[PDB]
RNA sequence: CUCUUAAGGUAGCCAAUGGAUUAACGAGAUUCCCACUGUCCCUAUCUA
């Protein structure tokens, strides 16, 4: 799998597009006409005019399209990510919009150039090149919202840490303040900070280590209140699907000396009640912070 | 790195001891720059300088008037609230257009000795089942490139516009000739199918055919615009 | 330098050396394994009627046995007849490895020459008996 | 799985040998690299290797180590002596012999 | 006693070194980084030796030899066999061979004891291995395999073989050389292994691309460490299995 | 949705429990495992691999591509623009390889008022009940009529012309018709248009690409004859394979021809080979060349046979006639 | 000087420009290579791109297996029939040409060699030294 | 008033053959292959 999207160039939002490639167009392609010029001389100045600023929108367009992952396509834990990272509705809706332009841009060229082999004059001629060109300005300022969308998706989308869903995992979960954090910093090298206040990790956090010659990675998640899926917000889902898709050893961390704001009966009854999300994977549950109290001396 | 390791990394060790000095000396001199590149840029990067500085100037004139406005501070029914959207024609006279300028010769022959063939260098509806006349008695040539069918029709009432099918051309102002050949100029009257607005006459008859005028010049803009003629 | 030699003895146009195809007639399995070849389609007459003395295919039988009733395979053969001509010719020649120059002389006298021709008679007689 | 068992197997197996003859074969090591005491590039006191020999003088690509310092001969002065190679038309080497 | 470098980013460290029991010979290219790589495990306690063959740098692939012997190929110089046995002590033999597979360390994989050749080597060239490199000699292929000397790595101790060498093969093997055989890659997944590393019977040297799992493999058919010897492979099974 | 002012915090539409939301997982787990090793058994051990090693096919020969040129499309937009009636013509051997399925859908959504029939042409290269099963498969679903183009010994003429007749009476409107002539090249249409005129008026030629312009012949005072360069509709799941044998390509200008003489062994019977060429006993296709070759003498300078070459007077004989063959219709319900 | 060579390549006498046909040394089915590209070669208006001993080639195979066939790939020129100087002191030159099919690493794709191999292509890729069993 | 899709399993009926898909010939027009080469890479040299 691909499981990395780093490699995705900048979307420029519709304005900057839009002097990008009808400047480009200005500088690349000759601009010195003359009325007194053969009539066929004139038709292949505008015609060259409307195809290569057509085919800069179309390029533009195609970098877009063909960096941006396919989100059906991909491993269901990275769709299921993605979806509650980014809202899939919004994002295949936007990148159709980009592919609608696309195909509107191409029409506009086309229909230009052969209304421009028939063009009698500069005058109409050139009225013919300010349509076509005007005509795409209107299609690429249709696309303002979904440009920048897609520029804060791509932004984000290049800094998700890369899991391999088919490799060995160990997953760490829990309420928040149990010592998750704590014990992927102990593990490895990874730099996630740790912190006496809930949800101090926002998202998944991924480690590695070595076990008898054998790469091992370690998912940090953010903690999980004991809620119904139905108020469960999207921060729990990260962890709620890392659990559900990595086939793993999921350690369920609990704190008996409650400074992690939570009972220890809420903390067994957060276990029981995502017990049907760890079937047919390990399990083992890590109680932690026993240099305050220890399990042989409760109640 | 992973997250939001930038953020993370200024959390933890901070900036360029320099940053904030530097920044705020940039933005002391942002100033005298805007003022040099006002006066050093040419050309087209000097136009394009001058006419956003113009709508910058624009956008802050407009939202100081509207703070200073908020600090001095159709009847539709329930459901469609909260939602959002003489005989004279408007074109009486309009220039006029030669043979010469509306036909186009079109030689024949090795030597290009023969010039009977004529070519209309206008748009043109050829209407419904159009089939081209032999090529040996083909006098008027109109090609396919420049047919048109259907036309952007602005309707007075409501201020809506649809691109609606074009049904016949009543009346090319130049000449009955052009108006025969279908000819599509500026000030045409035309019949348009106006099924998709939904008029009904005082009889309960459905109207799905009415009158338009063309109000700009195709063959300048490679479309029809036509006016609907309520 | 002139454009017959050019175009018979350029390098592409090159043939197989007197001295290896005294090394291929000395032993009785390279004489074997050249007279009994696998249908290769690339050669001519399907890789048979290979003549070793020239390291020639030749197309059919009858192309073999008129080939070997002729003066250029008797010149072949004749070429073949003496010690094959390595480096250590030259060498000795020059004055240099005399001794091992010698040595290859007495083995060659001795050992590898009667054998060499005892194979080219019964290689001889075998291409008698089946042309 | 029995689809990955057949290779996990061949690649798992250790080939042994068994007898075939009544020679010794036995690992070599020579007293000096026995008694090698371990280099530690934090230390203080340790071996002088070739590249910090080769830092100290030139760096690499301008250092130009001499091959002949390691020649183990009789005088330790012949080291940097040049071996001639012609002499009138003649080889040396093929020459050179004892008795 | 496994370690890993590179020469001049090469993991060919095979083709560049030639080690045995009582020596080492290195290429000239460069710096002094390969020297001092091998210097740092070594020390002075055997010679190093910096050489060129026929002016080349691919000194592994082209030399053959053990604890006892050297072979050089018939386009050495008079001045680097010179150089070779000025550097070298009496008790390390010399000599050229005219040989037309002038590649030995290719066509020959040997260690202190016996040898493999490739099929078809000289009668004189056999004999000479023999009687200089003091060893039985088989001529062998590594199932299908000839260039034994870079699809094989051998020492007195065990051998690897290219991974995808038979079973049967290996078995027939091991006894001819009366070592323990084990079939694997070097340099993450390399086939050529002969090439890819050297070794003898304390000290192997890899290229850094080597994975860990490929280093287990060899130090435990080498038995490189202390307390590593051949009959670790229950002991690594589980790794090898999600390895391969 | 998303971004610095994202209001969105929640799951629109949530599972209704993990029970729901780890069975969902799980199915979706196994679609997908199914449906990546179903990709494994053909791109992987294709496309995929061919990088691993740095091997690329090698380039598109730009004569696979002939018959799709905007000269020759313009011809055929005049010819449809100018026909009252359009004829078809599809090759008896392989007629639903020879359809042009794009432009019969232009001409019923653009211009329904001309007229589109078929003739199934070469009739004479396929069995008698061949080409009756063809013609009752097609008149499904347009006027399909079978025809044997030939100014002296020709079959169908009349039918055709009697037709052409009552397409007339009907446009007695119109003082003349035009009834234009399309189809892949090498079908015969130029030949169907000398078939009526009972006269060379067209020039004919088994190489594609003989006819260029259009060309007006007058058969009737009241009916025009329009020939046109052969179209070849580009289309992605036909392969170079089947434009060859489809008779669109000069086979001089292809770079192997005995990569495509297997398919030659695929669509001809086995004796019809063998007495088309005298020869027997190959298991293969390069046997089959080999044995060819050397029968015919086609031996280069050494003894090679020439393979290229007989391979490619192999693809003649297919295209052109002089080895029988058909594809088989469809079966009767 | 190509990816996977290794060190710098001093110039050698060029002797196949595109279209040379030179014979196939390895043992993985192709019998000859047909060259249509050199790599790391330059640009001068009319001159043919050639290639050298110890250079990397782009190249189809013509004649050998139809799975070998229509597909393009590296080759590493071996030997030549061009003479070309040593700087030890001596002009030589072999019988034919001939190359040897590699990945764009320069890993031998085949597993040994037959016939000699060029000293200057033996010493510029290393698994051509390790596939080769006869080196000048 | 009526008209066309009855034809079926790799070669049929019906009158050696079912042909112009015409042999031979050609300073006629055109494509390709082998051989061959200073046409070219890339130009050098000799004679009158
Ligand atoms: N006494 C003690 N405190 C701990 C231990 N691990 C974590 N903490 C404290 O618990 C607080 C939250 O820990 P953290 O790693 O952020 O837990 P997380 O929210 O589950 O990731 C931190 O302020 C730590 O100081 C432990 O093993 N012993
Ligand atoms: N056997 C047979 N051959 C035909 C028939 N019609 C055409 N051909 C041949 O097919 C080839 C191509 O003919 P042509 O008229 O040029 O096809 P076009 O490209 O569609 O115009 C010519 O060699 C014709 O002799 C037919 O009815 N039967
Ligand atoms: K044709
Ligand atoms: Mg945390
Ligand atoms: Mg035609
Ligand atoms: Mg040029
Ligand atoms: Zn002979």
């Amino acid at each position: 799998m691909q499981l990395s999207w780093k490699d995705i160039p900048t979307v420029a939002p519709a304005n900057d597009l839009l002097d990008i490639v009808l400047n480009r167009t200005q500088r690349k392609t000759p601009t010195v006409i003359r009325p007194g010029f053969k009539i066929t001389r004139i038709r292949a100045f505008y015609m060259r005019k409307v195809k290569y600023t057509g085919e800069g929108f179309v390029e533009k367009f195609e970098d877009i399209l063909k960096g941006f992952p396919n989100i059906n396509d991909v491993h269901p834990f990275h769709r299921d990510l993605m979806d509650t990272l980014y809202e899939k509705n919004h994002y295949k809706i936007s990148l159709a919009a980009i592919s609608r332009a696309k195909s509107l841009v191409e029409q506009v060229a086309r229909d230009y150039v052969r209304l421009l082999k028939f063009g009698q004059s500069l005058f109409q001629c050139k009225q013919l090149k300010r349509a076509a060109l005007g005509r795409m300005a209107t299609i690429v300022k249709k696309l303002r919202d979904p440009l920048a969308y897609l520029e804060q998706v791509r932004q984000h989308i290049g800094r998700l840490p890369s899991i391999d869903p088919n490799t060995r995992t160990l997953l760490i979960c829990g309420y928040p303040n149990v010592g998750k954090s704590s014990f992927l910093r102990c593990i490895t090298k990874s730099d996630v900070d740790v912190q006496p206040y809930a949800f101090t990790t926002k998202s998944l956090y991924v480690g590695h280590f070595d076990y008898k010659y054998l790469r091992f990675q370690a998912i940090d998640t953010p903690g999980i209140l004991d809620r119904p899926t139905e108020e469960m917000n999207n921060i729990e889902m990260q962890s709620i699907y890392a659990i559900a898709h990595l086939r793993s050893c999921v350690l369920y961390f609990m704190d008996l000396s409650e400074q992690c704001g939570f009972t220890i009966e809420a903390q067994v009854k957060l276990f029981h009640s995502i017990k049907p999300l760890f079937a047919n994977k390990s399990v083992m549950v890590v109680i932690n912070k026993t240099d305050i109290i220890r399990p042989e001396d409760l109640d | 790195p992973q997250n939001d390791y930038i953020e993370r990394h200024i959390k933890q060790h901070g900036k360029r001891l320099d940053h904030e000095e530097r920044k705020r000396k940039r933005e002391a001199r942002e100033s005298h720059k805007i003022s040099e590149r006002a006066q050093k840029l040419t050309g087209w990067k000097g136009k394009q300088f001058a006419k956003k500085r113009y709508a910058e100037k624009v956008s802050m004139r407009k939202k100081i008037k509207a703070h200073e406005q908020s600090k001095v501070k159709d009847a539709l029914p329930t459901y469609l609230l909260d939602r959002e959207q003489k005989f004279s024609v408007p074109l009486p006279k309009v220039r006029g257009i030669s043979e010469e300028e509306m036909f186009k010769v079109i030689k024949t022959g090795k030597s290009r000795s023969k010039s009977w063939k004529r070519m209309i260098t206008k748009h043109t509806f050829v209407g419904e089942g159009f089939t081209r006349r032999p090529v040996k008695m083909e006098r008027i040539i109109r090609p396919s490139a420049l047919r048109q069918k259907k036309a952007n029709v602005t309707h007075p009432e409501l201020g809506v516009t649809v691109f609606l099918p074009i049904l016949a051309v009543k009346k090319n102002p130049q000449s009955p000739m052009y108006t025969q050949l279908g000819v599509l100029t500026k000030g045409t009257i035309i019949e348009v199918n106006v099924s998709e607005l939904g008029m009904v006459t005082a009889g309960g008859k459905v109207v799905w055919g009415k009158y338009a005028q063309v109000t700009n010049e195709p063959d300048r803009d490679g479309c029809v615009n036509a006016v609907l003629l309520v | 330098m002139g454009r017959y030699s050019v175009k018979r003895y350029k390098t592409k146009r090159r043939t197989r050396d007197l001295d290896l195809i005294y090394n291929d007639l000395s032993t009785k399995e390279s004489v074997q394994k050249l007279l009994n070849q696998p249908l290769d389609e690339t050669k001519p007459g399907l890789g048979q009627h290979y003549c070793i003395h020239c390291a020639k295919y030749m197309e059919t039988a009858i192309a073999l046995k008129t080939h070997l009733k002729g003066k250029v395979h008797k010149r072949r053969v004749k070429e073949l007849r003496g010690v094959p001509y390595t480096q250590e010719v030259s060498d000795a020649a020059a004055g240099y490895n005399l001794n091992k120059f010698l040595n290859r002389v007495q083995e060659i006298t001795q050992s590898v020459g009667p054998e060499k021709e005892s194979n080219e008679a019964l290689l001889k007689e075998h291409l008698d008996s089946t042309l | 799985s029995q689809s990955r068992i057949n290779n996990v197997l061949n690649k798992i197996h250790v080939a042994q040998p068994q007898a075939r003859d009544d020679v010794k074969r036995t690992p070599f090591i020579p007293e000096s690299v026995k008694n090698l005491k371990k280099y530690d590039p934090e230390d203080p006191n340790r071996r002088k290797l070739a590249r910090d020999i080769e830092a100290e003088n030139g760096g690499a690509g301008v250092f130009n180590v001499n091959l002949k310092d390691k020649y183990l001969l009789e005088d330790d002065e012949w080291k940097n002596d040049i071996m001639p190679e012609i002499l009138d038309g003649k080889n040396v080497y093929d020459f050179l012999d004892p008795e | 006693m496994a370690t890993r470098t590179q020469f001049e980013n090469s993991n060919e460290i095979g083709v560049f070194s030639k080690l045995t029991n009582t020596y080492c010979l290195v290429a000239v290219g460069g710096s002094e980084n390969f020297y001092s790589a091998f210097e740092a495990e070594l020390g002075d306690a055997i010679p190093i030796v910096h050489t060129t063959i026929a002016g080349t740098r691919i000194i592994g692939r082209m030399t053959a030899g053990n604890r006892r012997g050297l072979l050089v190929p018939t386009q050495t110089t008079d001045q680097e066999l010179q150089h070779l046995r000025n550097s070298l002590p009496d008790s390390v033999k010399i000599q050229r061979v005219e040989e037309r597979l002038s590649a030995l360390g290719n066509v020959i994989c040997c260690n202190d004891y016996v040898a493999l050749v490739h099929p078809d080597i000289d009668r004189e060239t056999e004999e000479l291995i023999s009687d200089v490199l003091g060893v039985e000699v088989f001529r062998q292929t590594i199932s299908g395999n000839i260039l034994v000397g870079s699809y094989c790595s051998l020492s007195n101790q065990g051998g690897l073989v290219h991974p995808q060498t038979s079973v049967q093969d290996q078995e027939e093997l091991s006894s001819l050389l009366q070592v323990p055989l084990v079939a694997g890659t070097v340099n993450r997944g390399s086939s050529v292994v002969g090439a890819g590393m050297v070794v003898n019977d304390y000290l192997a040297v890899t290229g850094l691309d080597t994975t860990a799992p490929e280093l287990s493999v060899i130090e435990s058919i080498f038995r490189l460490q202390d307390a590593q010897p051949e009959s670790i492979s229950g002991n690594l099974r589980d790794t090898l299995i999600e390895t391969y | 949705a998303f971004g610095p002012k994202a209001q969105r915090k929640r799951p629109r539409l949530a599972a209704s429990n993990l029970e729901d939301l780890v069975k969902a997982t799980n199915e979706d787990i196994t679609k997908y495992e199914e449906k990546q090793v179903l990709d494994a058994t053909l791109g992987l051990m294709g496309n995929q691999e061919d990088k691993e090693n740095g091997w690329t096919s090698a380039a598109k020969e730009a004569i696979f591509s002939k018959g799709q040129s905007k000269r020759i499309w313009n011809e055929l937009y005049k010819v449809i623009d100018s026909s009252d009636v359009v004829i078809h013509v599809l090759d008896a051997r392989d007629p639903l390889g020879t359809r042009c399925k794009s432009v019969e859908e232009y001409m019923k959504k653009e211009t329904p008022h001309k007229h589109l029939i078929y003739v199934l042409n070469k009739c004479d290269l396929v069995p008698t009940w061949v080409a009756a099963a063809w013609v009752k498969h097609l008149s499904k679903e347009r006027p399909t009529l079978a025809f044997h183009a030939s100014i002296t010994n020709s079959f169908g003429k009349g039918s055709l012309i009697q037709l052409l007749r009552q397409f007339s009476q009907l446009h007695t409107d119109r003082k003349q018709i035009s009834v234009g002539f399309i189809g892949y090249p090498n079908t015969g249409k130029s030949s169907i248009i000398n078939t009526l005129r009972k006269k060379k008026v067209c020039q004919v030629a088994p190489i594609p690409g003989e006819t260029k312009v259009w060309q007006y012949i007058t058969l009737m005072k009241r009916i025009f004859l329009i020939d046109c360069p052969g179209i070849v509709p580009p289309s992605s799941k036909d392969s170079e394979e089947d434009i060859l044998f489809r008779g669109v390509v000069r086979v001089e200008h292809v770079t192997h021809p005995e990569q495509y003489i297997p398919g030659v062994l695929k669509r001809c019977q086995v004796k019809h080979l063998e007495r088309t060429y005298e020869i027997s006993g190959w298991k293969d296709a390069t046997e089959f060349i080999e044995i060819l070759a050397r029968k015919q003498g086609r031996l280069l300078k050494g003894g090679e046979p020439d393979e290229s070459g007989v391979s490619k007077q192999i693809l003649n004989d297919f295209n052109r006639g002089k080895i029988p063959w058909f594809v088989l219709p469809p079966e009767k319900e | 000087s190509g990816n996977g060579a290794q060190g710098t390549k001093f110039r050698i006498s060029l002797g196949l420009p595109v279209g040379a046909i030179m014979n196939c040394a390895d043992n993985s089915g192709a019998r000859n290579l047909y060259i249509i590209a050199v790599k790391g070669s330059g640009s001068r208006l009319n001159r043919l791109p050639a290639a050298s001993l110890g250079d990397m080639v782009m190249a189809t195979v013509k004649k050998g297996k139809p799975e070998l066939r229509k597909k393009v790939m590296p080759a590493i020129v071996v030997r030549q029939a061009k003479s070309w100087r040593r700087r030890d002191g001596v002009f030589l030159y072999f019988e034919d040409n001939a190359g040897v099919i590699a990945n764009p690493k320069g890993e031998m794709k085949g597993s040994a060699i037959t016939g000699p191999v060029g000293k200057e292509c033996a010493d510029l890729w290393p698994r051509v030294a390790s596939n080769s069993g006869v080196v000048v």
